[PDB]
């Protein structure tokens, strides 16, 4: 079990890590977060009380190096840091746990929720989407825009998601344009998943963590991203079955953990009465569909 | 952005454009069957491409033969017109490309953009007007011509003849839309006032009959009242 040690906490702040969130006042003696489950990405996150504008945060990989907190008051925000000196570090956090000034991932055992959330998110891909290569961890916030979205502007603060576009060349085989256009399988399958991802585990990672950036940061161009990566599956006529499988379960879980009062700005209307009434796909996600009939039924 | 009552005389300013009506395309009579259930027979019908500004006419015969075999022949036939628009364009030169094509019916704003993709300086746009390009088939020479067809085939027409050489092409427009939508409220009644005088006569080349002005300031107001009046026989007015 990782520990995320806080120098202090000058400025009274939310603070969540994963789904779980507390608050700590204007100089109360927090120290940090202790028993934080090795083997998944974590993001900590952060709205000041008196700014709730910009809401921002780090995804980080335990495994990876000892990332501790401190407020910069230059800059005015809570910054992640690498610790290099391992034994300066086990001596900090120790020193914490004694005093009983961390609190505790507070996972219940039964509980499979983050697992089923960053299944398929890497921290190496994370690094990838989002440049900045100094540090190992990746810092996010609501304001920041996409590389799609610049080209429709500063390029070092950017979320590098790949870019999907339905009416493009690559989207669109010369000759097999309204084939092409009405059933995205050769985009899915041939230009997507076998040159561009790879493989479906790297697509489905992008896609959590395009769904976890607009959930925690309300980041619009995240949402954006998750959404079309949702279309381009279910406008395919021709999908691998584990895959489908596979996406009724991810958007299950991304729908139950999503917060009741912001489904009104982080679902699109059309994608989902697509996905789940139109499409090719409209009989393959029983889960999801059930979920969000019973849970956000006006959507639809 | 899209076409209307306000932006109206940018039709006729020295941009390209093209307007792409796609109504015609695909046509159907719907019958009995032997055993009393319904089929529909198609036949011929045509992509009505029009220079508002020259008054050229590009008509791509849609011959029922695109049809045999295929599925979702309403859905089809938007992306068949896109296609043979798209082949129209590729085979002008440069300069004589449009900077912009305006279709009547929004439904075909994918299907042309998706076909243009290889044009991205050309504009794909709808219009906010109720055009009555639907009526060519009430042009006695292109209902003709059309149905004679035994393969695809790209037939020439000027719409407005030689009016140009005479009136704007803002006026020539304005006559085009008034005889057409009077074709389209009341064929008969538009036919017959087109050519009820028997000493005035259609060039072998030309669609309209050789009116001298005087004479279209006449039949325009007559095209006006009828237009007028069936929307009183509709409205009770
Ligand atoms: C080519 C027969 N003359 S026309 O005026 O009807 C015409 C129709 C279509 C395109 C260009 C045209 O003229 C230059
Ligand atoms: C005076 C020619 N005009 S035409 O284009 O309609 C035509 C062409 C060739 C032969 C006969 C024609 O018309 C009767």
């Amino acid at each position: 079990m990782n520990t995320v040690p806080f120098t202090s906490a000058p400025i009274e702040v939310t603070i969540g890590i994963d789904q779980y969130s507390f608050n700590v006042k204007e100089n109360q003696p927090f120290h940090g977060i202790k028993d934080i489950p090795i083997g998944h990405v974590h993001v900590i996150h952060f709205q000041h009380a008196d700014n709730s504008s910009m809401r921002y945060g780090y995804w980080f990989d335990c495994r990876m190096g000892n990332f501790y907190i401190q407020y910069d008051p230059k800059d005015g925000l809570y910054k992640m840091m690498e610790e290099r000196d391992g034994a300066k570090f086990e001596n900090i956090v120790h020193n914490f746990k004694e005093r009983q000034m961390m609190v505790s991932y507070p996972k219940i055992d039964e509980d499979d929720t983050w697992y089923n959330l960053t299944e398929f998110v890497q921290m190496d891909k994370i690094r990838k989407i989002v440049r900045k290569d100094e540090n190992q961890f990746s810092y996010v916030d609501s304001s920041m825009t996409t590389v799609q979205e610049n080209e429709l502007s500063d390029p070092a603060h950017s979320l590098n998601y790949t870019v999907i576009n339905f009416k493009s060349r690559e989207a669109i085989r010369p000759g097999h344009e309204m084939e092409d256009f009405l059933d995205k399988s050769y985009y899915l399958n041939t230009v997507m998943l076998q040159g561009i991802f790879k493989n479906s585990s790297n697509y489905f990672g992008e896609l959590q963590f395009a769904f976890l950036n607009a959930m925690f940061f309300g980041n619009y161009g995240s949402s954006l991203q998750w959404h079309a990566m949702i279309e381009l599956i279910c406008s395919s006529a021709t999908v691998p079955k584990h895959m489908l499988d596979k996406l009724d379960e991810i958007l299950y879980y991304q729908i139950k953990t999503l917060p009741e009062q912001y489904s009104d700005i982080l679902l699109n209307e059309r994608v989902w009465n697509i996905c789940l009434y139109s499409s090719f796909q409209k009989n393959s996600l029983h889960n999801t569909e059930k979920i969000m009939e019973n849970k956000y039924p006006e959507l639809l | 952005g899209a076409m209307n009552s306000s932006n109206y005389a940018e039709l006729f300013n020295n941009d390209i454009k093209l307007f792409v009506d796609d109504t015609n395309v695909y046509r159907v009579t719907v019958h009995k069957t032997f055993e009393g259930n319904v089929a529909t027979k198609a036949i011929n019908g045509c992509i009505f491409t029009l220079n508002p500004k020259t008054g050229h006419l590009f008509l791509k015969i849609i011959h029922t033969s695109v049809w045999a075999g295929q599925k979702r022949l309403s859905q089809l036939a938007k992306w068949k017109t896109a296609e043979e628009v798209s082949a129209l364009v590729r085979s002008l030169p440069k300069e004589e490309q449009p900077k912009q094509i305006i279709v009547t019916r929004k439904a075909m704003l994918d299907p042309l953009e998706v076909h243009m993709l290889d044009f991205p300086n050309i504009a794909i746009r709808p219009t906010e007007l109720r055009l009555p390009f639907s009526a060519a088939m009430s042009i006695d020479k292109l209902s003709d011509v059309v149905m004679k067809a035994t393969e695809p085939q790209m037939v020439l027409f000027n719409i407005y003849d030689d009016w140009l050489d005479r009136i704007s092409s803002y006026t020539a427009f304005s006559r085009l839309t008034l005889l057409l939508r009077a074709l389209k409220t009341n064929e008969e009644s538009a036919k017959m006032i087109l050519l009820s005088d028997p000493t005035i006569t259609i060039k072998s080349y030309h669609l309209w009959p050789s009116f001298t002005d005087e004479q279209w300031i006449t039949i325009e107001s007559q095209m006006r009242d009828l237009i007028l009046t069936e929307y009183g026989r509709k409205y009770n007015v």
